[PDB]
């Protein structure tokens, strides 16, 4: 089949910048290519079609050229609302066998930004019920990138919380992320200091939080 | 300009099978092509197949067919997809999608291959998991506070929350779920207040599950 | 010597069959030995006929040898015979339409009267004859007429056309109003 | 190839074996040459519903001048042609000889008229394998071309006073074979499906389907200067060979032109009972077989 591979993965440009995305086919497809953009949550929007046609109602900044296995979209300035995720879709072979890109991930680009760090022990209600949950929290940081690790009683943990992390902010242009560790009732109290080490590019040293049991 | 407005979210068990539908308004039926598309979740597109209304004759992705089908009832502009002997990975947003392709009823055809309308999407869920509501539990606080709630053990998606009943939206993060290795998904949502605010402003956080037709409301405490 | 009755409005399929099973040339035309539809080669055509844009075949059955004449919408001129010319062997066949209605589109009294007309062709002679959904039975020849409808009457009417010693049926439906005292 | 002398052959150009055997050359030779990107043939009787086949293929676009067809004579059989300028192809021929094969032979697939076709080699010859039945094809043939100019831009060029000429030679032919005492008509197809009441052919691999009313407007034995004619590509096509749909592609070309010449037509009379004294005349076709005939009918075909 026609692989469609998109680059870079995720485009950090400044507002009212200008972007460009590229869409790479694994053997010509002639003009039969279409540029779509999605928003978290939605259906997406079909931008371009036989490379470099605008759809009724999309903005002129907007624009896309290339044919054969070379394309290639800009955005010649960013609005707020044009950050987001964009695919192209390759419509050529027949019989129809067609294929997206893995998308391309465009995000507002801004200064560094390190995260407050809060750590939540478990809930009473909950260690009632059987399990014990600790949430280690990351509040609005940029860039995206981060590394949180736990570390029961000095005890480099592994494979035993899981992540989360939001959009960017529509108004800070920020992340915040969540790093949850669980664990039994009785393997917590087998244990004392429930430290989350965290490391971001907005800070010097790895910063850490943690608490007693108690 | 079409519209296309599709069916409600299902859940199902592996090796269940579904139909999801998507009427179709405003315009001429037979002039458009649908073409069903999928997204897993943090995952991307996926072109499923692609029906020629006027012909009903519908074409399928190398990798599923045999056990998808694509089919359209001209007379109440209804266009449906069936997924057989599902699996877990077969969890995704099924979306519908069509394109104008000319005055087909006259013998024109483009043959488009791009899609300009879209459905709002269905979210389609295989497990084993069965519905059932979340437990919550709050985050207690403790410069600067911030305090949330923990939303836990609850399947399918989705989940709603908000705080003070949608009176409290600045600086809420509601984060995306995670699904634990239970088959159970639980998420957190935070925000953050003045610590002046404790010991006179009390925090509500209000869990909706619809599936489970649940509805917490777990205060949030020192 | 066959003969297929039709309901005014509705849609009639006269058919039509040669001895082999290949797929030939076939035609249809009217008394009057006016073209009405047939085949040329894989094409289909419609003669200068009043059925014209009403007229219509089924072509999936051609492979097989059934050359059928569908008249959609039916009409009461409609009514004639049919000659299906295939294999130069030809078919005929009579199309008799009739029509029923009341004589008011509106809900009616008790103790008022119903006149159910019947529409037909010139030339032909059918009997009628209905039925309430009390058990009322009236019949006759153009006009059949009940002189005072009751309650019991309210709901749908079977009315039965005899032509040639064949029936067509027919419902009509009826709305009588009760009242207070 | 050999004058056969004292001799006579009676010819039915209705019941020749030729025709059948071109019709499954062309049609299994376009089949070959131009296949479409879907193709819908219904099957039926089996069960109750109609099963209907469905074959998707790639249908690279391919348009070029199809060259002539010789039709020659199969292992057993002989060619027997009859050397009569004019010639209603029944009956007895003594101007006649055998010979390797026919002559190069236009594989047009069209309805309405015939083009690029043989000329009738003295004046205008109307046929019918019965002129009484108000069902059967009435083949017309010229003596003289008529241009006809079309063009994917969608339309066909036509000299009025050319066309206007034409018909007369005709109407009076055919009031010659329907009493001279007629009035005949002309008018547009009377319905069916587009490729039966539109002027069909294939150019530049993409089918034609022409608003010929304007050809079929006139009474005789009772303007504008070039007929211009509105057109149409269509995808989506009622198939020739057998009974079924299919579907090509959209066209890659925008300069898809087609100088033809009308060299005969494909008649239909109303007929009908109406002791009014008039004949009604429009543009007929759709069976190929009436085309190969146009042409094979000063042929046959004999056991040696
Ligand atoms: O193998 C499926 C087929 O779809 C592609 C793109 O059209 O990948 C899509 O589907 C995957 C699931 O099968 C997703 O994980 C992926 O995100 C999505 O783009 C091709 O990679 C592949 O040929
Ligand atoms: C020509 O054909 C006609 C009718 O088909 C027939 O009546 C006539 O005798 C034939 N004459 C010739 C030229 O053989
Ligand atoms: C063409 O044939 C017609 C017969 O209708 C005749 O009148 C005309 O003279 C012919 N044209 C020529 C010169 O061949
Ligand atoms: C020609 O057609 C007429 C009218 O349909 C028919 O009566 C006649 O028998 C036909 N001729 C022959 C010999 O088939
Ligand atoms: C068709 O084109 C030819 C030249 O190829 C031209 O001589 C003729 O006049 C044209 N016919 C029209 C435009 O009616
Ligand atoms: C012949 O052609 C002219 C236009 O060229 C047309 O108007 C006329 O009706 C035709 N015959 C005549 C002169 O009656
Ligand atoms: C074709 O065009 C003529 C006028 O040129 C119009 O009157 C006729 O009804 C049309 N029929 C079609 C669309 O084939
Ligand atoms: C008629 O012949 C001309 C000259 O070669 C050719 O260009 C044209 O395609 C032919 N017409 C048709 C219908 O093929
Ligand atoms: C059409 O016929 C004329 C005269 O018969 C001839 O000169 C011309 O070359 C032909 N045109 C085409 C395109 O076949």
């Amino acid at each position: 089949d026609i692989v469609m591979t998109q680059s870079p993965a995720t485009l950090s440009v400044s507002p009212g910048e200008r972007a460009t995305l590229s869409c790479r086919a694994s053997e010509s497809v002639s003009s039969d290519l279409a540029w779509y953009q999605q928003k978290p949550g939605q259906a997406p929007r079909l931008l371009i079609y036989g490379a470099s046609t605008r759809a009724t109602g999309v903005p002129a900044r907007f624009s896309g050229s290339g044919s054969g296995a070379e394309f290639t979209l800009t955005i010649s300035s960013l609005q707020s609302e044009d950050f987001a995720v964009y695919y192209c879709q390759q419509y050529n072979n027949w019989p129809p066998r067609y294929t997206f890109g893995q998308g391309t991930r465009l995000e507002i680009k801004r200064t560094v930004a390190a995260p407050s760090v809060f750590i939540f022990p478990p809930s009473d209600e909950q260690l009632k019920s059987g399990t014990a949950s600790v949430v280690c929290l990351l509040n609005n940081f940029y860039p995206r990138e981060a590394k949180v690790q736990w570390k029961v009683d000095n005890a480099l943990q592994s494979g035993n919380s899981q992540e989360s992390v939001t959009e960017q902010d529509s108004k800070d242009s920020t992340y915040s992320l969540s790093s949850t560790l669980t664990l039994s009732k009785a393997d917590y109290e087998k244990h004392k200091v429930y430290a989350c080490e965290v490391t971001h590019q907005g800070l010097s040293s790895p910063v850490t939080k943690s608490f007693n049991r108690g | 300009e079409v519209q296309l407005v599709e069916s409600g979210a299902e859940v199902k068990k592996p090796g269940s099978s579904v139909k999801v539908s998507c009427k179709a308004s405003g315009d001429t039926f037979i002039r458009y092509s649908f073409t069903w598309v999928r997204q897993a979740p943090g995952q991307g597109l996926e072109w499923m197949g692609r029906i020629i209304t006027i012909l009903d004759v519908a074409h399928y992705a190398p990798h599923l067919q045999g056990r998808v089908t694509i089919t359209a009832d001209k007379s109440t502009s209804t266009v449906y997809l069936e997924l057989r002997n599902l699996r877990s990975d077969d969890t995704a947003v099924y979306f519908c999608a069509g394109v104008y392709e000319g005055e087909a009823d006259e013998g024109e055809y483009d043959n488009n291959g791009f899609l300009k309308h879209w459905g709002q999407g269905t979210l389609v869920t295989v497990s084993s998991a069965s519905t059932k509501g979340p437990s919550v539990f709050p985050l207690a606080p403790s410069g600067t506070a911030a305090l949330g709630c923990l939303v836990k053990d609850y399947f399918p998606e989705p989940v709603t929350v908000s705080w003070n009943s949608g009176a409290l939206t600045s600086g809420v993060h509601t984060f995306p779920a995670v699904l634990q290795s239970s088959g159970l998904y639980s998420l957190s949502s935070v925000v953050t207040v003045p610590s002046s605010s404790l010991g006179t402003q009390t925090y509500i956080c209000n869990v909706n599950h619809k599936p489970s037709n649940t509805k917490v409301d777990k205060k949030v405490e020192p | 010597k066959k003969v297929v009755l039709g309901k005014k409005g509705d849609t009639v399929e006269l058919t039509c069959t040669a001895s082999q099973k290949k797929s030939i040339q076939f035609h249809w035309k009217n008394s009057n030995q006016i073209k009405i539809l047939g085949n040329q080669g894989s094409f289909l055509t419609k003669g200068p006929s009043k059925l014209n844009d009403r007229a219509d075949s089924r072509r999936s059955l051609w492979d097989q040898g059934n050359f059928p004449l569908i008249i959609k919408n039916l009409k009461i001129e409609d009514s004639d015979t049919y000659i299906c010319e295939v294999e130069d062997q030809k078919e005929e066949v009579q199309l008799l339409v009739f029509g029923l209605t009341a004589n008011s589109d509106t809900h009616l009294l008790q103790g008022q009267s119903l006149t159910l007309t019947l529409e037909s062709p010139p030339g032909s002679s059918p009997s009628v004859q209905c039925r309430s959904p009390r058990g009322k039975n009236i019949q006759g020849g153009k006009t059949l007429s009940v002189s005072q409808l009751e309650l019991q009457d309210s709901g749908t009417w079977t009315c039965t056309v005899l032509q040639n010693q064949k029936k067509v049926e027919f419902k009509i439906d009826i709305v009588v109003l009760a009242f207070q005292k | 190839e050999v004058v056969l002398v004292n001799v006579t052959e009676n010819f039915n150009w209705c019941k020749n074996d030729m025709v059948e055997q071109m019709h499954e050359d062309i049609c299994s030779l376009w089949d070959q040459s131009l296949k479409p990107c879907v193709k819908l043939c219904p099957l039926c009787v089996g069960a109750g519903s109609c099963n209907t086949s469905v074959i998707t293929q790639a249908c690279p676009k391919v348009s070029f001048e199809p060259i002539p067809i010789h039709y020659c004579a199969p292992a057993g059989f002989a060619i027997l042609k009859c050397n009569n300028k004019t010639f209603n192809g029944t009956g007895p021929c003594t101007n006649v000889s055998t010979v390797q094969c026919t002559h190069g032979i236009r594989p047009v697939v069209s309805s309405q008229l015939l083009l690029n076709g043989s000329l009738a080699e003295e004046e205008v010859v109307i046929r019918s394998c019965n002129f009484t039945d108000n069902a059967k094809t009435i083949i017309v043939q010229l003596n003289t071309s008529v241009e006809i100019n079309c063009t994917g831009a969608g339309h066909c060029n036509i000299a009025r006073a050319k066309w206007n000429n034409t018909l007369k030679q005709i109407a009076s032919k055919l009031r010659e074979q329907f009493g001279n005492n007629k009035t005949i008509i002309f008018k547009q197809s009377s319905g069916g499906d587009p490729e039966i009441v539109t002027h069909w052919f294939n150019c530049g691999g993409e089918f034609f389907y022409c608003n010929s009313t304007q050809l079929f407007n006139s009474t005789w034995f009772n303007g504008s200067d070039t007929i211009t004619l509105p057109c149409r590509i269509k995808q989506i096509i009622n198939m020739w060979c057998k009974v079924c749909k299919a579907m090509y592609a959209p066209p890659i070309s925008g300069q898809i032109r087609c100088s033809s010449n009308i060299t005969g037509l494909l008649l239909t009379r109303d007929g009908g009972n109406s002791n009014n004294e008039s004949e009604i005349f429009r543009p007929g076709g759709g069976d190929m077989r009436d085309n190969w005939r146009s042409e094979l009918y000063k042929y046959k075909v004999v056991k040696i």
